[PDB]
């Protein structure tokens, strides 16, 4: 991601198999997906940052709330 | 200090439980100075407000460096506009 | 003229007397504490059970004398931390009452399982960011 | 004179008396060794500045010099067996090379780009370089020993030193890989660049302009650091620690001592720059707390 | 026998003994209790062993 | 003219700013008075004479004595041995090695006053009362006493005139079973030569 | 201009009273 | 003797435990010289006091010849500043 | 030591170990040690005159009180 620019717009591909590549869970609100190390700690350093990441699929939201989960 | 009497004034104008002081600063020499820096000033901030007793249970501090700015102006260094120190907080019924 | 460094402002003797009693109490915890930890020397620390890590490092003045469940979701909040409870709560709540100032997230958690102890404990597990309290099985 | 420029080197004995101090002077190349052999020198090189190459011996120094002018002599290698040394001192461009140079204290004074190598247990006291010259040591034992710097040298030591006093005027740069001093009192001027690792008992930082010391790595009992305007420090201090940030100046603390004490005047900045993510970090106690 | 680091730099570490024992450790090197010594941080003053233990500052 | 916090730990001017407006105000008066470049010049020494006479006794060490007996701050000097006491519950954060800068006139007058020895050894003593463990007391009075040291060698004494010692509450001027006696034990210790 | 802290302890037995309290908490943490 | 009455008046000024006499003097004959004519000098001066009757259970008395000076001037005898006599006490509550 | 000078300032070194010179004890504070006959009277002396006599380690202040014990 692109972390202070002004706006923080960046984007973050889901997998929704637990791939070895991409194994560390996220709950997008109560629908949950799998990323890798880098993106698990980029979504972390934006939740430190208290910026929502709300889970886009086609341009239309789904959910709102993303929190890290076992890795 | 007399700015931050009238923001303890203010604070103590409400009831709350808990506050939250955040640091933010422009990039000077690496993210770990910034960082270092913004939680030195979230510190020191919330030790006085703190000490000018306000009606608070908590008072979080912490400083992400410059990691969410609000404008895109990033030219300055703290007189920029981005290098900031908030204070939030919700009023408790 | 003639002086001396200390001149305070006027003190009342209720005052006074709380702080004899005080001192005394002091003495008598120190007496206790000190036979205690000779008695039995603590093995482990509960840096263990809570291992600190990147924004458990964020720092927090609390002044609580509630239950500890709410403080301890309201910890886990500022850190972003999930958080989690195991056990049925007793009846009888855990009552807890931290008064700090400044200091780290980690800390706070160690100090409120440390005066939390047989009836409650809290873990802290930084790879899945999981502030977790669980009630113990007494009962 | 004659330019040198035209032969092939050539090898020469030449037998020289025991000496304790060496001057050389010019642009060549010196080797130094030890051994079993009586002191000799052999100079190989063209045979046009055999002769006008001077090498003196008076009063226990050696001046390996130039002669009658200097055309052209760059190329010319003086290897010295000896079994005494006391003293070195270079000047002139040159390449100096020694190795397994036992000694209890002795001086090197290097100038204009002696480029210069020591392979050996070589404890010396004192240590000089004019400037824009680099030093590599490897090896050095000492109970006392004291730098002061006026240009722009590279000079690097290995070893363990009981370093006191250290200056330093120019834009030099110096690095010690273990040190272990009781009193270390450093004082840096002008965009002077200074590393140090060990241990030190009471550490006394004075940095002016520019200055760097990276003392990080060099945990000190006591700290007394200052710094002026725009000048950086790094420093961990173990027991107690006392800092003074001028204006512009950056102090950051690598270790939580046991007390803490810092100040700033003007836009000094005393930061903590820990990694907040060891699993042993300490927090600040009662006695540690002091808020900027 | 137990280790602590009197001081350490990247590339190699300087111990002291229980008894006052100096030693200066490698990347990869051997120090008696502990076996072979495979890393050594810097930043974090921690040197890992084989035999499973760190031995770290004293306090 | 002088920032409150320390001023910069950078020299004082009283001097030269008294100096100052006294010749101002005295050549307004000789302009007024006159309105000629003699009376006015006459008027400007009059105001520099006063200025001078008024800045030698503000700095003298008598009166720098007096404005620290005015604030919390004794001192004794017996023989060639001079003692400066300072009240911890006065010039320290409550239980803390933290410096009360509120009390900034008291730390300048103090700073001011071992300006006037520039060869004395000074030994910094911290003191408790007997509230709290053996471990504490010893541990907060060396804080302390460490804080007033450090502040002492910011404002211009060096590292090596300066020796910082705590003890707990082993040497007691006053009877802790009593308030006000364990409250003057509880103070900082300046000696020096 | 900075003030000092309204619950400051600036009483001779209030100083004590609240010293007092930093050692019994202490204990307390201790056991 | 008007000297010690008001030395006298002073001590009564106050209720005590035990009083301390000390003398010091500056080197004479020999250390066994200074020592016992300190001692006997604060013998004297404790036995007055103690005749002239001060709220005192003890008045502890000693000379230790010139041990410890106040001053690096010592030149002089008796008018030598570091040649003296030391009454030390603690008001008792 | 130099006892009377102005400040009375000497150094007494302190072993350890109750080697066979050096068996007299001395409590400096909770910490003892041990030193030889005539550094035991002349530290009673320096009792006598009633001066403090701090251990120091490193130049750093240990332990206050110093008072002679057996011999």
């Amino acid at each position: 991601c692109d972390l202070t620019k002004f706006r923080w717009d960046c984007d973050l591909p889901v997998q929704v198999k637990p791939s070895p590549a991409s194994s560390l869970l996220v709950y997008c609100g109560s629908s949950y997906g799998y990323i890798t190390k880098q993106q698990y700690d980029i979504l972390a350093r934006y939740q430190r940052a208290s910026v929502n990441m709300v889970l886009d699929i086609n341009g239309e939201y789904i959910d709102s709330p993303c929190i890290g989960a076992e890795r | 200090y007399s700015l931050l009497n009238e923001i303890a004034a203010f604070l103590k104008q409400f009831r709350k439980i808990a506050i939250t002081v955040t640091s933010y600063s422009s990039k000077y020499v690496s993210v770990k100075r910034e960082r270092a820096l913004t939680l030195a000033r979230s510190r020191v901030v919330s030790e006085y407000l703190w000490s000018q007793g306000v009606d608070s249970r908590i008072i979080f501090t912490q400083g992400l460096g410059s990691d969410k700015p609000i404008t895109s102006y990033t030219l300055g260094g703290d007189r920029s506009p981005n290098a900031r120190v908030e204070i939030t907080f919700r009023r408790a019924v | 003229k003639f002086k001396k460094p200390p001149i305070n402002n006027p003190s009342d003797d209720a005052t006074i007397k709380l702080a004899e009693a005080a001192v005394s109490v002091s003495d008598s915890m120190l007496e206790m504490a000190k036979v205690e930890k000779v008695i039995t020397p603590p093995s482990k620390d509960n840096t263990l059970t809570i291992p600190n890590a990147y924004n458990l490092q964020a720092r927090a003045s609390v002044d609580w004398s509630g239950p500890i469940e709410e403080l301890t979701a309201r910890i886990a909040k500022a850190a972003h931390f999930r958080f989690r409870v195991l056990g049925k709560s007793p009846s009888v709540p855990v009552l807890i009452s931290i008064s700090t100032k400044d200091e780290s997230l980690a800390e706070i958690l160690r100090d409120i399982d440390y005066q939390a102890g047989k009836k409650a404990s809290i873990h802290v597990y930084p790879n899945s960011q999981v502030v977790e309290l669980r009630y113990a099985k007494i009962y | 004179e004659v330019k040198k420029q035209g032969t092939s080197s050539t090898r020469q004995f030449r037998q020289v008396s025991s000496f304790n101090q060496i001057v050389v002077q010019g642009r060549l190349n010196v080797n130094l060794h030890t051994g079993y052999n009586k002191p000799e020198v052999m100079l190989r090189g063209d045979p046009r500045d055999l002769v006008q190459v001077r090498t003196i011996v008076k009063q226990n120094t050696l001046y390996v010099s130039l002669g009658q002018g200097y055309p052209d002599y760059g190329a010319v290698t003086v290897d010295i067996k000896t079994k005494f040394l006391n003293r070195f001192r270079y000047e002139g461009a040159g390449v100096v090379t020694g190795n397994n140079l036992r000694t209890s204290y002795l001086d090197l004074y290097l100038a204009n780009e002696g480029t210069t190598r020591l392979a050996g247990n070589i404890g010396l006291q004192k240590l000089e370089a004019v400037g824009n010259g680099v030093t590599q040591i490897n090896g050095v034992s000492s109970r006392n020993l004291q730098i002061v710097l006026k240009g722009d040298p590279k000079v690097l030591i290995s070893g363990f030193v009981n370093l006191r006093q250290l200056d330093m005027y120019g834009k030099g740069t110096l690095s010690l890989y273990w040190i272990k001093s009781d009193t270390l009192t450093i004082r840096a001027k002008k965009a002077a660049k200074i590393q140090l690792a060990g241990i030190v008992n009471r550490l006394d930082v004075e940095l002016w302009d520019f200055a760097q010391f990276k003392g990080k790595y060099l945990r000190a009992q006591r700290s007394f650091v200052k710094t002026h305007d725009k000048s950086v420090a790094e420093i961990s201090a173990v027991n107690h620690q006392s800092s003074l940030a001028t204006d512009a100046s950056d102090i950051y603390y690598y270790n939580l001592s046991k007390t803490r004490a810092d100040f700033m005047a003007f836009n000094g900045s005393v930061l903590d720059m820990r990694e907040w993510g060891q699993s042993d970090l300490k927090d600040f106690d009662r006695y540690n707390k002091q808020f900027p | 026998i137990i280790y602590y680091i009197q001081a350490v730099i990247p590339g190699r570490a300087w111990l002291i003994g229980s008894n006052g024992s100096t030693l200066t450790v490698r990347e990869g090197s051997k120090i008696p209790g502990y076996g072979m010594v495979k890393l050594i941080d810097s930043l974090q003053g921690r040197i890992l062993t084989s035999s499973g233990q760190v031995i770290k500052f004293s306090q | 003219c002088f920032h409150p916090p320390y001023n910069n730990f950078q020299p004082d001017r009283r001097a030269v700013k008294r100096v100052g407006v006294d010749t101002g105000i005295g050549a307004v008066a000789g302009a007024i008075a006159s309105g000629t470049a003699s009376g006015t010049l006459i008027g400007a020494a009059a105001g520099g004479t006063v200025g001078l006479v008024a800045s030698i006794y503000r700095d003298s060490k008598r009166k720098i004595i007096r404005d620290l007996q005015k604030q919390d701050i004794q001192y004794v000097e017996y023989g060639d041995t001079r003692t400066l006491i300072i009240p911890t519950d006065k010039y320290f954060m409550f239980s803390s090695p933290r410096l009360n800068e509120i009390c900034y006139p008291g730390l300048n007058n103090v700073i001011r006053l071992l300006n006037f020895y520039p060869q004395s050894t000074i030994y910094v003593a911290g003191f408790t009362d007997n509230v709290g463990s053996r471990s504490h007391k010893r541990k907060l009075s060396q804080a302390q006493a460490e804080t007033m040291m450090t502040f002492l060698w910011a404002n211009g004494i060096a590292a090596k005139r300066l020796k910082a010692e705590g003890y707990g509450d082993k040497n007691a001027i006053s009877d802790n079973a009593i308030i006000h006696g364990s409250a003057q034990n509880r103070r900082i210790e300046i000696q020096w030569f």
